[PDB]
């Protein structure tokens, strides 16, 4: 549910769609995670291994 | 995620990408208030070719038809 159950109800979200807000947030539009998804994914993998 | 009109991607430029059960909107992520998609709530980046999940759809143009 990303952030959205810390203030009233819980609604669903896709995670690739919660990622892209969180970068979006920092400054990164969304189309570097919608384009570079699986790079991202196999560098999160590798550092929480 | 995304919308592919005719050889392109087409991002929200704030809010999010739905459809009730015919037709695409786009909304803001606090309030429901859905908007016809047209080119001034969107920007293209990219070539439709690497993104997963898009839908084709038909976006307007507001300045041809005038
Ligand atoms: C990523 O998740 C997968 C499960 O979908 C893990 O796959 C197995 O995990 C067990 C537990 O460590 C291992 O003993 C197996 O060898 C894994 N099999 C395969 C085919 O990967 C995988 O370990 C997870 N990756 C990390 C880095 O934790
Ligand atoms: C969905 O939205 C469209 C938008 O024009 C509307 O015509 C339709 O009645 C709505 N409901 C369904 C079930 O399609
Ligand atoms: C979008 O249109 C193209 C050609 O018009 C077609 O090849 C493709 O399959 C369509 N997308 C989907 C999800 O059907």
């Amino acid at each position: 549910s990303g952030w959205t159950f810390g203030a009233g109800p819980a609604l669903q979200i896709p995670f690739p769609m919660q990622m892209a807000y969180r970068f979006n947030g920092i400054g990164v539009t969304q189309n570097v995670l919608y384009e570079n998804q699986k790079l991202i994914a196999n560098q999160f993998n590798s550092a929480i291994g | 995620p995304a919308i592919c009109h005719d050889g392109k991607a087409h991002f929200p430029r704030e809010g999010v990408f739905v459809s009730n059960g015919t037709h695409w909107f786009v909304t803001q992520r606090n309030f429901y208030e859905p908007q016809i998609i047209t080119t001034d709530n969107t920007f293209v980046s990219g070539n439709c070719d690497v993104v997963i999940g898009i839908v084709n759809n038909t976006v307007y143009d507001p300045l041809q038809p005038e």
